[PDB]
């Protein structure tokens, strides 16, 4: 059933999952025509397919030629997006395929579920948590791959780094959502705690910055301090 | 018209034929029913006045065989069946008749409603979906479960409707799932009317029986039959005129017939929205959609 609260750990046991979030697969700027109409122009997506306890990134980009000439696009970017996870299951070794896949939004249940026929056995759930999955796309490199992406393509990340030669997968997930979270909330602070210190580089094969254990904590606390405020900077309180 | 005897009425019971009922005491001298339209299948139900759990009949058609019911006092019902002797069983008729102690299928000459309720339906589809090989007659009663309901336990005790589910390999093009999924044309064209049912008539057949199931049995699994059959209809965007025409027709009579006491239970406010006001078919109901909305317009 639903994945919730209550059985959080369950992410982090040695039954293979993947995360499935669909909220940047079809993208658009809405503009206004020379006869005052509005337009959209869609610009490349991704599906963001995640291990979260490997923290395997399975990046799937959507080139915005798929929509060409194609109706009903929000409908149509659900469909496609199972039809690439279905696709990403099908060519991996069956050892390594998932036993379930969870999906962020609700409508994407029936398109997965239909193009999993072939699957009876991977089990597609849906979840009562609201992940911050939508805010990838403020992580500079996925941001970079996805905008310079000429073709369909796939890109394979590990979204915890080096993170687990140190810490437990339910604390790198835990990071993870908070970075993300924060992110969300309020972008530009956010990049801001990341990046304020000159000293602390991104490694060339990372996303985040090499942060020594004690920064982390400073680091998580400056991003809940985030989340508080711009929820009383909302709020008011 | 053909004559279905009874030989006693030993247990008070409120006996159905089709769409009319009486009640009859214990121990009432009934014995029978006359008059009985032939060219239709028939149904004879029975709800006991002690145990109103358990709604039970059996569907026949006198043309195949002289019928009459008995009640079984081991196994408690009225039981129906078939007289070989063709003379000992036009004795006993005539013999019931003179005395009188038979009711009257008591149709109204203008009244096409029991023909427009069995138009497609056919004894021997009957008999396959309702397998007892050694009787003419078909026993259905409220807890019978379906072949695909037993899938989701007696195999012998089931109703073989034929399965339909839309998130199947059946149902389902590889390489037109999308496609498929959100227009059933080619599930309910390929697959079911060319591919199992052959024609659209097999398909009205089995679709009128099974509501015929649930209104007078109560019989769950042949509502989801019902609403699955009229669902797949109305998710096709290519469904051929004549067929969309007379599905309007069955549907009417089946909404007018339906005890208006029953509708919280026995209409899937899902599926009768889905298909009035949001499936290709929304502009295709015209009667259904009339009687609906002034029927029963808050399921709506
Ligand atoms: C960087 S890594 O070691 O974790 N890794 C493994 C992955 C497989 C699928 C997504 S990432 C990349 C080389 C691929």
């Amino acid at each position: 059933g639903a994945m919730n609260s209550s059985n959080y750990a369950e992410l982090f046991n040695n039954d293979i999952k993947l995360f499935v979030d669909d909220t940047n697969v079809y993208r658009v700027t809405v503009h206004k025509t020379f006869e005052g109409n509005v337009a959209t122009k869609a610009i490349n997506g991704c599906i963001f397919t995640l291990n979260p306890k490997t923290g395997h990134l399975f990046l799937k980009i959507i080139h915005t030629s798929v929509w060409a000439g194609q109706k009903r696009l929000s409908q149509l970017a659900k469909w496609k997006t199972a039809e690439e996870v279905s696709a990403l299951v099908r060519s991996l070794p069956k050892e390594e395929q998932p036993k379930q896949i969870i999906v962020t939004r609700k409508a994407m249940l029936d398109p997965l579920e239909v193009h999993m026929l072939d699957f009876p056995n991977i089990a597609i759930r849906p979840t009562e948590l609201r992940l911050p999955f939508s805010a990838a796309m403020s992580i500079d490199k996925l941001s970079d791959v996805v905008m310079k992406a000429t073709e369909p393509q796939m890109v394979l990340f590990n979204i915890y780094d080096d993170w687990l030669d140190r810490i437990s997968s339910y604390t790198a997930f835990s990071r993870l959502t908070l970075l993300l979270r924060a992110l969300k909330t309020n972008e530009e602070s956010a990049k801001m705690i990341l990046l304020s210190d000159p000293t602390i580089t991104i490694k060339s094969y990372h996303l985040w910055p090499s942060f020594t254990d004690e920064q982390w904590i400073t680091i998580e606390s400056q991003m809940r301090d985030l989340i508080l405020t711009e929820y009383g900077r909302k709020y008011n309180v | 018209m053909n004559t279905v005897p009874f030989t006693s009425a030993p247990i008070e019971v409120t006996i159905g034929i089709d769409q009319y009922s009486f009640n009859v005491k214990e121990n009432q001298p009934f014995h029978g029913i006359k008059d009985i339209p032939i060219g239709h299948v028939h149904v004879i139900h029975f709800q006991h006045a002690d145990n109103s759990s358990m709604r039970y009949g059996y569907w026949f058609d006198c043309r195949m065989g002289n019928f009459y019911i008995q009640y079984d006092p081991k196994d408690g019902l009225y039981k129906m069946m078939e007289e070989r002797d063709g003379a000992k069983f036009e004795n006993i008729v005539h013999n019931f008749k003179e005395r009188q102690m038979m009711v009257s299928y008591p149709k109204i000459d203008e009244d096409d409603t029991w023909y427009n309720l069995t138009e497609f339906v056919q004894m021997d589809k009957i008999r396959k979906i309702v397998r007892k090989d050694e009787n003419q007659f078909s026993y259905v009663d409220s807890s019978m479960t379906t072949v695909q309901e037993n899938e989701l336990s007696d195999p012998a005790h089931s109703l073989n409707y034929t399965v339909i589910n839309f998130k199947s390999r059946e149902a389902i093009r590889p390489g037109h799932e999308m496609e498929d999924f959100l227009d059933k044309s080619y599930y309910l064209n390929t697959v079911m009317l060319q591919g199992i049912f052959k024609n659209s008539s097999n398909y009205f057949g089995e679709l009128q029986f099974a509501f015929l199931n649930a209104m007078f049995f109560g019989n769950y699994g042949s509502s989801l039959q019902w609403h699955a059959m009229i669902e797949l209809i109305c998710s096709s965007a290519t469904v051929p005129k004549h067929m969309l025409d007379k599905l309007d027709e069955i549907l009417y009579y089946q909404i007018k017939t339906l005890p208006e006491q029953y509708s919280d239970i026995l209409l899937n406010e899902r599926v009768w929205n889905i298909c009035l006001y949001s499936s290709f078919q929304k502009n295709s109901l015209h009667n259904t959609e009339k009687i609906m909305e002034n029927k029963y317009p808050e399921l709506l």
